[PDB]
RNA sequence: GGACCUGGCGGUGCUUCAUAUCCCUCUAGAGGAGCCUGUUCUGUAAUCGAUAAACCCCGAUCAACCUCACCACCUCUUGCUCAGCCUAUAUACCGCCAUCUUCAGCAAACCCUGAUGAAGGCUACAAAGUAAGCGCAAGUACCCACGUAAAGACGUUAGGUCAAGGUGUAGCCCAUGAGGUGGCAAGAAAUGGGCUACAUUUUCUACCCCAGAAAACUACGAUAGCCCUUAUGAAACUUAAGGGUCGAAGGUGGAUUUAGC
């Protein structure tokens, strides 16, 4: 919670999504049932903290690998990466390396975006002529 | 019911960014009272009432716990106990509910004049079945009149005319008013008690202000509500039970 | 209840009211204030601001009312305070210069301390132990004391023992007699005592 | 009385008894049970006893281009029709009478064995038309309860596969035995394992493990051998798709630790292409049908090892006495190697 | 537990109509009367006959139209008429609909000797207003 | 972990016992097999603390030459209050001075308790002077000043009611004057019958059609 | 037989409880008398049903004939009915209800944990539960937002009712059906509920609350008994009302027990 109005600001900026809030039983598992039968899930799920607040793995981390849905963890020296499709050794704790990983993430994040309308936008002219 | 239109495109991304918490105007919502507290730092009653929590989710358009509203409401007051400012106060204001504030002060009925030139006011009163008017003179000898009759021979029962002095008594006005009243319904001691609503509601025409809530505050303006019970079916009485047989 | 429990017992004492400004404490004033957005009860038709207004009698007064009827009710209280002034106004006529400042003859005073002299001071309960009752002695609180006072003052007269007697001469004899320490109801206040002095051994259970 | 009828519903719900202390707890059995039946299905608005003809209701409105009159059946015409009504009453009670039967399972009173037919489509268009679905285990769970004694339930277990390597399996409970069903099937189908299969009709490789107290005995066999296996792991390996296989199963007999002691086994068999890739050296198949002619099945992707794998002169391994005793020829029971139907 | 006229909770699957979802205590709260006359006012006379003839049309109205009434019948009398308002089904042929109506209306105005109209209102299928 | 078990999952949950806590929780929510023990045990320690303060003069002078001694010190679920408990003297005398040096010191002595940081936030402290049995006390002072004027069945033994009984006969004389039950399991069903049996129950629209 | 789960139970622990309630406390009663009325028992040629809580002025907002289903006698036979049956079975049912309920829970569709065992699924500075249905709630009726009604699921008692009506199954069809005439419906008693009393806060009269008399064997007290009128009816020792006569038990009721915020 130290840091959840910073990542919920970095999501907003980038235009991505982020849940830092308590993590409801089956959001993941049972999504259809909570939010409709076409809701579309996640590609990508990046966690900051993998652990929750009484110091387990955060359970979005199991129902993401059931839903076959990779992701991307900053993994301390106290969580547990086997599930974490891409893990990122690293603090989780201090706030200049969490706000170093916001940075890099939302960067990363608004390039590959940007990029992709470069892309398209050449690959329209160049078809017109 | 205003369920929120789809809340993702055709491509199917959503277009909140709190979409997938399942309670995104909730948290976006605390998401934004949340910064404002941060950034008053970084730069450093009675009127109204809090809304509830069916009038918060309807303002969301959302479902609620309860422990949801209280943390809302918490993160408000701690809002206000800061050095808010107008736009920290515009904000405040939306959940805040202009309480119906209706005051207590009891309302004061016009002083007439009859054809001779006197003042008087004139109000209502009842008591269970019985239903009375009265007619109390800004000024006069203490008489009271009941359906034409001294109150002494309409009320010969010691207690009903107590019931007609209290309310001059407790405002220092015995011998200071005529009062011309007529009362149908119910039985002697309701008649009393509703001759008594109707002279000290008119009487208030004649008092100060002070002196009508001195007279709320000591049940003299407040109608009385009760009324007889009804009979149920199954049973002897309004509360009485038929005996239970003997086992 | 047809109030809602918003609803306030009115406060009937017109000294309340009039007491100044000035004297009045930060707490006192705040109740008033408040008072002024609170809602109140009707006054009842028992109670008014009259200067002759006596709770400890209208109390007495409904304990001896029979299936509603305050007027016969109040008719026997008022009776039998006149029955006392007139005895004991008999009484001083017939004394002497010097008996004369002894004798009351407020009957107000006199019902006053004839209940206060019949109040009992501790109680008795019934207990069960061991499938056998035994009672228990315990202190009685205020409201208990005044209650069976009067209790025990409306029973006495009601005892069938008086033949013919109407119910003022009988009150107002017997509460002459509780004035001056002396009756049957005060030998009911001595021996719940001595009853309940009997049972300090059982003050444990 | 005209006014003391009452419509065929309130006949029915009465004589029925459906609802009742005997239908609540089954305190009645029903081997003589009165069945509901419809009485205006094959009856016609218009038609009644005396053969009357009312033109617009029951007979055509115009004839010839002329509007019919009242007209009256005959007695004989009318007694033909009256004749043919009884005998299309029969001949519906007749059909209705002919059904279908379904094959039997394991045995004729044994739910295992028995199809339940493909997984429901899901919500999104979602379809699973080329899984079959096989009962397991169908059980009367009864649950002591604080208020309204022992209550029955129903704990089913149901597998689910395409025949080509995707098989699954689920536990479904309902109180009503064919909703355990949807239930299992459902989620057998989110829950499904890829199982290698060598040559699309064995396993790889002998594969011998414990689950709890199940011990189940793998051995790949040769093409025409069949499935030489309990029957619950021939159901199931007709939903993978193994057709060659001999397994024996030992200790407790559970079919729960079977099924899924079974699905640990068959989905952590390592391929010819995984151990040519392990070791980096050829795979290669020698068959005594093919003489001495080497068949190389795998070949490692990455670089090929230059240097032999060491020959132990004598291997470390262990063996399972029973496979020992029959290849000794000391194995003597009366029960192995029966003559059995084609599975 | 009160049994009068209360449709009880299924699993989810019987679908009843707004007047069958509604107990006896809504008559007059959420729902209304489905016959409507004076002689149950207050000083009103001959309301034993106008039941009597409501039992018989209700009656004769389900045997009449068989398998097509979709709801009660709405039983309306204003003056000496007797209008009957039925809503139905759209599977019978609209000629056999007219050719009840005519019948209908000429029989029942003929038994109880006053002007009878039929007003029919069609519906694809029964109108269901909640799964119990 | 020992025969007293120490299972619970969330172990490392940083425990918060505050008046604050209580008024933000699920009203659902029941007390755990383990939530007791912390009270418990957190009691206990409130007991710990005052008993050094009263035996230690530094605290006060007048506190230390009292010797109370602290019969019991039970804390509130609530988090409200705290519930101290001091054995009573004989000396009703003595009784009064102990008392009133407690009442007053108990304001600094809350002040005192925060000094251990650990157990910082301390509910008000109640004292509770150890009347066990002040039934007896309060009834014997009333007792003395209390006026008390001049001073000078079978049915049972039986155990049957035999009033009860002669009585029925009194009236009669003038009138007159096991099976099987199956195993649960074994219950046979045919559900699987009549699957087996086969269990079979077997568009364009115009207007002014013809 | 081992281990474990659930339930039940414990002369099992601790804790907090019932708000007209488990006990005490408050008020008026019941339990004693007469009478009214139900039931039981007995009686009779002479119904039936309810019958611990949850029967007992209950089906009946009602039996002189009728009602009536009972008994005796007599009579009819395709029968008021495209017959009829108040015949058996409420342990085949619908219908309408009692009961806990002066309760807050019930049943589905999913999801997740336990190795995919019986099972389990909550922590708000939150740790797997959730989108809907029924009940509660809300809303509505009555004089309010209070109160009182109404409402009150699933399940429990094979609870009540085949005699409201309908109806499954079984039975009767010159009789177990239909009709007529007359008749029973009592009290040796026991018991439930109620009424009226035992009186002086009373009794009678005037009045509807400022009165006068009465007040113990000519008082209080029968709505009972007996006698005579009147009303209703074809029919009244019988039902009701009134009058006359009569003036009894009863002198405020043990254990126990009912109701009321
Ligand atoms: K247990
Ligand atoms: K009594
Ligand atoms: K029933
Ligand atoms: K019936
Ligand atoms: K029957
Ligand atoms: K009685
Ligand atoms: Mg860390
Ligand atoms: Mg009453
Ligand atoms: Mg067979
Ligand atoms: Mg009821
Ligand atoms: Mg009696
Ligand atoms: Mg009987
Ligand atoms: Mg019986
Ligand atoms: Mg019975
Ligand atoms: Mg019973
Ligand atoms: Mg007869
Ligand atoms: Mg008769
Ligand atoms: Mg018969
Ligand atoms: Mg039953
Ligand atoms: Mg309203
Ligand atoms: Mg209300
Ligand atoms: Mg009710
Ligand atoms: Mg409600
Ligand atoms: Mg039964
Ligand atoms: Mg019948
Ligand atoms: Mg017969
Ligand atoms: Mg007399
Ligand atoms: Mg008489
Ligand atoms: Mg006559």
């Amino acid at each position: 919670r130290q840091f959840s109005y910073l990542i919920e600001n970095m999501a907003r900026d980038c235009g991505e999504y982020a849940h830092t809030r308590y993590f409801r039983g089956g959001m993941l598992t049972n999504a259809r049932l909570l939010f409709g039968p076409t809701v579309r899930l996640p590609d990508l799920i990046i966690f900051l903290h993998t652990l929750n607040n009484i110091f387990e793995p955060h359970v979005a981390v199991r129902d993401a690998a059931k839903m076959n849905i990779p992701t991307v963890g900053i993994v301390d020296t106290n969580c547990n990466p086997c599930l974490i499709t891409y893990p990122v050794p690293g603090n989780d704790d201090s706030p200049l390396a969490v706000h170093l990983y916001c940075r890099l993430f939302q960067t990363a994040i608004t390039r590959a975006k940007e990029k992709r309308q470069q892309v398209e936008a050449l690959y329209r002219l160049q078809g017109q002529k | 019911p205003r369920q929120r239109a789809i809340q993702w495109g055709e491509d199917g991304r959503p277009f909140h960014y709190l979409f997938y918490t399942g309670k995104q105007s909730y948290y976006s919502l605390m998401h934004d009272v949340y910064g404002m507290l941060l950034n008053l730092e970084k730069h450093q009653v009675i009127g109204s009432r809090w809304l509830i929590k069916e009038e918060l989710e309807e303002m969301l358009v959302e479902k609620l716990s309860d422990l949801d509203y209280m943390q809302f409401i918490r993160l408000l007051e701690k809002l206000l106990t800061s050095q808010c400012g107008a736009a920290e106060e515009e904000f405040v204001q939306r959940f805040r509910r202009s309480v119906t504030l209706e005051s207590k002060k009891q309302l004061i009925e016009p002083v007439q004049y009859d054809e001779q030139g006197m003042a008087f006011s004139k109000s209502e009163g009842k008591r269970k079945t019985a239903k009375a008017e009265a007619i109390v003179y800004k000024h006069g000898s203490g008489r009271i009149k009941v359906n034409g009759i001294d109150y002494q021979l309409y009320f010969p029962i010691t207690q009903d005319r107590e019931q007609l002095m209290f309310p001059f008594h407790f405002v220092d006005r015995l011998g200071k008013h005529d009062v011309t009243c007529t009362v149908s319904g119910g039985g002697r001691s309701a008649q009393a008690g509703a001759i008594r609503l109707a002279m000290a509601k008119a009487l208030c025409s004649f008092v100060t202000e002070d002196e009508v809530e001195w007279m709320r505050q000591a049940g003299l303006l407040t109608t009385d509500p009760r009324v007889r019970e009804r009979k149920k079916p199954g049973q002897e009485g309004a509360r009485r039970k038929f005996t239970w047989k003997k086992r | 209840s047809r109030y809602s429990p918003e609803f306030k017992d009115p406060l009937i004492d017109k000294e309340y009211y009039r007491k100044p400004v000035e004297e009045l404490t930060e707490e006192e004033k705040y109740v008033r204030e408040l008072k002024k957005t609170q809602l109140i009860k009707a006054a009842p038709a028992g109670k008014t601001s009259s200067v002759f207004e006596d709770p400890v009698i209208s109390k007495f007064t409904n304990m001896m009312m029979i299936g509603g009827n305050k007027v016969l009710a109040r008719s026997l209280m008022i009776q039998t305070l006149e029955a006392v002034k007139r005895k004991q106004f008999e009484k001083y006529h017939a004394a002497s210069a010097e008996e004369q400042a002894t004798i009351e003859r407020n009957p107000y005073t006199i019902f006053h301390q004839a209940l206060k002299n019949c109040e009992p001071m501790i109680g008795l309960v019934p207990i069960l132990k061991g499938g056998r009752f035994y009672q228990v002695p315990v202190p009685l609180p205020d409201r208990r004391r005044r209650f069976l006072a009067m209790k025990w003052m409306i029973t006495e007269c009601r005892d069938k023992k008086h033949q013919r007697t109407l119910m003022p001469e009988k009150l107002s004899h017997k509460l002459l007699e509780a004035f001056h320490n002396q009756g049957p109801v005060i030998k009911r206040k001595h021996d719940l005592h001595k009853m309940a002095e009997a049972n300090r051994a059982l003050a444990h259970y | 009385s005209f006014f003391t009828k009452l419509t065929a519903d309130e006949l029915w719900k009465g004589a029925l008894a459906e609802t009742g202390a005997g239908a609540k707890k089954g305190r009645g059995k029903r081997t003589k049970k009165k069945k509901r039946k419809d009485l205006n299905r094959g009856q016609i608005i218009g038609e009644g006893r005396y053969g009357f003809l009312w033109p617009g209701l029951n007979v055509p409105l115009m004839k010839n281009g002329a509007v019919q009159t009242i007209a009256q059946r005959s007695k004989e015409e009318q007694e033909k029709v009256e004749a043919d009504m009884i005998q299309q009453r029969e001949e519906w009670d007749r059909k209705k009478k002919m059904k279908v039967k379904r094959e039997r399972g394991w045995s004729g009173n044994s739910w295992g064995g028995i199809s339940l037919g493909p997984p429901d489509p899901g919500p999104c268009g979602e379809t699973y038309e080329d899984f079959d679905t096989r009962i397991l285990e169908v059980r009367n769970v009864f649950t002591m309860t604080a208020k309204e004694g022992r209550k029955k339930s129903i704990r089913v277990l149901v597998a689910v596969g395409n025949g080509k390597g995707a098989a699954g399996f689920s536990i479904g409970k309902a109180t009503d035995r064919m909703d355990a069903f949807r239930k299992a099937k459902n989620r057998a189908v989110h829950h499904l394992h890829y199982i290698e299969r060598y040559e699309d009709h064995t396993i790889f490789h002998d594969i011998s493990l414990r689950f709890k107290r199940t011990h189940i005995k793998m051995k790949k066999q040769p093409k025409g051998y069949g499935l030489r296996c309990h029957r619950a792991i021939i159901t199931i390996c007709r939903l993978i798709g193994i057709k060659d296989m001999y397994a024996k199963v030992s200790g407790s007999i559970n079919m729960l630790s079977l099924t899924q002691g079974l699905f640990r086994g068959l989905s952590r068999q390592e391929t010819h292409q995984q151990l040519a890739d392990k070791k980096g050296l050829h795979v290669v198949e020698i068959r005594e049908e093919c003489g001495p002619l080497p068949i190389v099945v795998a070949s490692p992707r990455g670089p090929l090892r230059k240097d032999p794998e060491p020959e132990d002169e004598v291997p470390d391994v262990k063996l399972d006495w029973e496979d020992v005793k029959t290849a000794q020829g000391m194995k003597r029971s009366v029960w192995s190697n029966l003559k059995r139907a084609a599975t | 537990k009160n049994r009068a006229a209360r449709v009880r909770v299924s699993k989810g699957d019987k679908p009843v109509t707004y007047e069958e979802a509604h107990a006896p205590h809504y008559i007059a709260h959420r729902k209304g009367w489905l016959s409507l006359h004076t002689g149950n006012l207050d000083g009103e006379d001959h309301a034993a006959e106008r039941t009597v003839e409501d039992v018989f049309l209700r009656k004769f109205m389900w045997g009449t139209f068989p398998g097509c009434l979709a709801d009660q019948l709405v039983l309306k009398r204003r003056g000496n008429q007797l209008e009957i308002c039925a809503v139905v089904l759209r599977q019978l042929s609209p000629h056999k609909y007219y050719f009840l109506v005519g019948y209908s209306e000429t029989l029942l105005s003929y038994f109880y000797k006053c002007p009878v109209r039929l007003h029919l209102q069609t519906v694809p299928s029964k109108v269901v207003y909640k799964y119990l | 972990k020992v025969w007293y078990e120490s299972p619970s999952l969330g172990s490392h949950s940083t425990y918060k016992p505050s008046k604050l806590e209580f008024l933000m929780r699920s009203t659902s929510k029941k007390t755990r097999k383990e939530d007791h023990a912390r009270l418990r045990a957190l009691n206990g320690l409130l007991y710990k603390a005052l008993t050094d303060l009263l035996c230690t003069p530094e605290v006060s002078q007048e506190l230390y030459d009292l010797n109370v001694e602290l019969s019991k010190v039970s804390l509130t679920p609530d988090f409200s209050a705290c519930r101290a408990y001091w054995k009573t003297t004989l000396s009703a005398e003595q009784n009064a001075h102990m008392e009133a040096v407690l009442q007053r010191s108990a304001a600094h002595m809350r002040h005192l308790l925060m000094s251990q940081q650990t157990l910082r936030n301390v509910p008000p402290i109640v004292f509770v002077q150890d009347k066990g049995n002040a039934a007896l006390a309060e009834l014997d002072q009333l007792l003395a000043v209390a006026d008390f004027g001049p001073r000078d069945t079978s049915s049972s033994l039986c155990g049957i009611d035999h009033e009860a009984l002669n009585k029925q006969i009194m009236e009669y004389k003038r009138r007159k004057d096991g099976r099987k039950r199956a195993k649960p399991r074994l219950e046979q069903d045919s559900s699987l019958k009549s699957y087996l049996s086969g269990e079979e129950v077997e568009e364009y629209e115009c207007y002014a059609p013809d």
